[PDB]
């Protein structure tokens, strides 16, 4: 009966679920009272047009799914008006409301770990048994709004144990208990501003830890819908032509 | 509606019922003699289930407490009254009963005795609540002897002896046998009734006095219908 | 596998209480009871469910999703440089599902230390780091 | 989300269900301010050690199940510390919180009657057609913690009609409506104290009155879990050796 609307795009949502909303590192996104000069040409703080409800193409969860990840702000870097701002500016800064939702029956099974890992550097295989340093292409490091699938979920495709991914801001999606998860992300960098197209401040991981299951006859693929909204987006830079 | 007094425990239980009937004939061409197995004197243990419907009635409850009024109607088997003097002796639970007409039990003062004639109206006495426990008990889920668990070589299960009420010993006064064939009928009336834990009413025929055993031919309280959908 | 375990690897002594949360990720229609038991050090693994019940235990039903967090009273390294606790999981009941629900479901175990937990003697142990070429 | 903890043993429970808690004969278990002498060596009132959450082995309800019964305090007579106290004491007295619970789906079917019958004397067959008084063995009169199955539920193995068992403290478990039942039993005897191993103050009956049913493919056996906790247990006697 509840319809949450912010902007031009509207979304129907159940919240706040099993564990309420997760605010990353106990810190809400803020504008920047501090940075940096501060000069006359200083940040351009838009909303609510740019800072709206963006809903990515739905992903299909399968018995054999290994997991997906998205890079921020790379996902929206080509999407609508935010994509426009991020491209034709020099400096960028923002927070994010990330909302992940499943649609499944009470006869479906499984558990997703939804997490946010700042500076998510990818490492690919150097040969199954060997040492060849090849580094991931753009299609894998910055997979755009369509995201990318994990090759080795156990090591998060970076030699790092997924069993400890919960040190990062996270929320569980257990189809038995809840169908949705919400994570709030503040701007995290060693600089107040950075490049939107060259630096991905964090990655969003969605990994099945307990595999999807069902008896045969039920819908064999479960949709994972992702809605995300930038919160205190700030664009310095100025003019640009790509 | 006005009064609900006929469904009180006293209305339900209290009236004099024919509990037992002691038989004392003369000597001769007869059999058995008896009865109740008297060479010339009967010992009658107090059994409230002497009256037939009484067992099922009281087994509506688990625990009961009451007094008892006993009345003794004596005559010849034709119902004639004759000039004979009788002795009714109450043998309290702990006490030894007589095993002959010549037993010292008959003159033991702590066995209250009644000496009445047949011409006299029926004798009448009250017996108090006799149990060492706080209430009588028609069901005892256990073994009274507190012995050695795992050794029950005696099918005793289910009996409780705390319910022993005493014994009535019937006898004609004298050293010589009576000139008359006699019958003594004992009537009992429960008096100050209290009952405690209600339970389902006996559903099957009784097999034994001391336990709720039933036969493998289980039967229903009544099944008159040929189907649930008809009524004739 | 836990960050806690990996952080202990950089130290020599530790002491405190532990929490282990068990999360049931089965179908919504699935139901049943598990018996989770903790056995203090020195004690042997309980021979059966019945004798496990005689000790510290939680009976976990699936009317409660994951809100079973077992608390381990105390851990210590007075010696290390059957002398550990023991946490057992038994079927109290069988696993029950209607038609159409998967007949197998998985449990995820999460663990951490409480705020009374402390570590003492710093000590570097390792796996590797790349050689010069 | 509710976990009831009492002792060393913890139980997850839905309560209170359809009809609240049945307090048998409207009377809570009480200590013994009254009996006996009272002597200095008299009662030993333990708590809460002995009086804890004991959970028996689960019973499997089947389409063809006739029913089960348990005798008190015989059930716990060999179980843990209560078993220890009951065995090495001369006099015993206690009350009980009895909790019976089912785990079943919304596609399962059936109804259990859970009742408490003081002084539950068993009667066995005297031959299918005949008069032989055989009296039940210990395995049947005092079946221990594993309980015993009814041979002829209609007459409660005692020539007494189950249709009237509701005169006793009882609660229905109708899978359609409720999955659990709780009955509170005070100490009931014609004496204040008695033998724990030699006298069974009451029996606990659990009988399917409406048979278990399900379409084929659903779990064919429904678990019946019994948790019981003594409440005002009192042990006189003193020392003894088994």
């Amino acid at each position: 009966d509840r319809v949450a609307q912010l902007t031009i795009g509207n979304s129907t949502i159940t919240t706040q679920e099993a564990a309420n909303i997760i605010v990353g590192y106990g810190e809400w996104p803020s504008y920047c009272s501090d940075s940096d000069a501060t000069a006359v040409d200083k940040p351009t703080r838009p909303d609510v047009s740019v800072n709206r409800f963006y809903t990515l193409d739905t992903k299909l969860w399968e018995k054999s799914s290994k997991g997906w990840y998205w890079k921020f702000p790379d996902v929206l870097t080509e999407t609508g008006v935010f994509g426009q701002n991020a491209q034709f500016h020099y400096l960028y800064r923002s927070g994010f409301c990330i909302h992940v939702q499943c649609n499944a029956s009470k006869f479906h099974q499984g558990a997703l770990l939804v997490a946010v890992l700042p500076e998510y550097v990818i490492g690919t295989v150097a040969g199954g048994t060997g040492t060849e340093d090849s580094h991931p292409p753009y299609k894998q490091t910055q997979p755009g709004a369509d995201g990318f699938e994990l090759q080795h979920p156990y090591v998060l495709d970076a030699g790092i144990p997924i069993s400890q991914l919960t040190v990062c801001p996270h929320q569980w999606i257990n189809l038995r208990t809840n169908n949705c998860a919400t994570i709030i992300v503040p701007y995290i960098n060693a600089l107040p501003f950075d490049s939107a197209l060259n630096h991905c401040n964090f990655g969003l991981l969605v990994v099945p830890i307990s595999p999807l299951d069902y008896d045969q006859g039920a819908t064999p693929v479960i949709p994972i819908t992702i809605t995300l909204a930038p919160m205190c987006s700030e664009f310095a830079g100025l003019r640009q032509a790509v | 509606s006005h009064s609900t007094a006929e469904t009180t425990l006293d209305s339900f239980f209290s009236r004099a019922g024919l509990v037992g009937e002691i038989d004392l004939p003369l000597e001769g061409t007869e059999r058995k003699r008896a009865r109740l197995t008297p060479n010339g004197y009967a010992n009658w243990d107090i059994d409230i289930t002497g009256y037939a419907q009484m067992r099922r009635k009281v087994e509506l409850f688990t625990y009961m407490r009451f007094d008892a009024e006993f009345t003794f109607v004596a005559c010849t088997p034709t119902g004639e009254v004759v000039p004979q003097l009788l002795q009714y002796m109450f043998v309290p639970p702990g006490a030894p009963k007589p095993d002959s007409r010549e037993s010292l039990a008959w003159q033991t003062a702590t066995n209250p005795s009644v000496f009445v004639k047949l011409s006299d109206p029926p004798a009448q006495v009250s017996v108090p609540f006799m149990s060492p426990a706080s209430a009588y008990q028609w069901f005892y889920d256990g073994y009274p002897t507190f012995g050695e668990h795992k050794q029950e070589k005696d099918l005793e299960y289910g009996a409780c002896p705390n319910n022993m009420m005493g014994t009535f010993s019937v006898r004609t006064v004298g050293t010589s046998k009576s000139k008359y064939p006699l019958v003594v009928r004992i009537y009992m009336r429960m008096k100050h009734v209290r009952a405690w834990i209600p339970r389902p009413m006996r559903n099957q025929n009784y097999l034994f006095k001391a336990n709720p055993n039933y036969a493998g031919n289980s039967i229903k309280p009544t099944g008159a219908s040929r189907t649930a959908i008809t009524t004739l | 596998s836990t960050l806690l375990g990996q952080l202990c690897g950089y130290y020599t002594q530790w002491s405190g209480s532990l929490e282990v949360t068990f999360m049931f990720t089965g179908s919504f229609m699935a139901t049943g009871k598990m018996l989770i038991a903790y056995t203090p050090p020195g004690g042997p693994l309980p021979k059966d469910r019945a004798t496990a019940m005689l000790g510290t235990h939680v009976i976990w039903d699936f009317g409660l999703q994951s809100s079973v967090t077992l608390v381990i009273p105390w851990i210590s390294n007075t010696h290390y440089r059957y002398t550990t606790g023991l946490v057992s999981i038994w079927y109290q009941t069988n696993y029950v599902v209607p038609i159409g629900a998967p007949n197998t479901a998985y449990i995820i175990a999460l663990a951490a230390a409480q705020k009374n937990f402390t570590m003492q003697l710093c000590k570097d142990a390792s796996d590797i780091l790349q050689t010069g070429t």
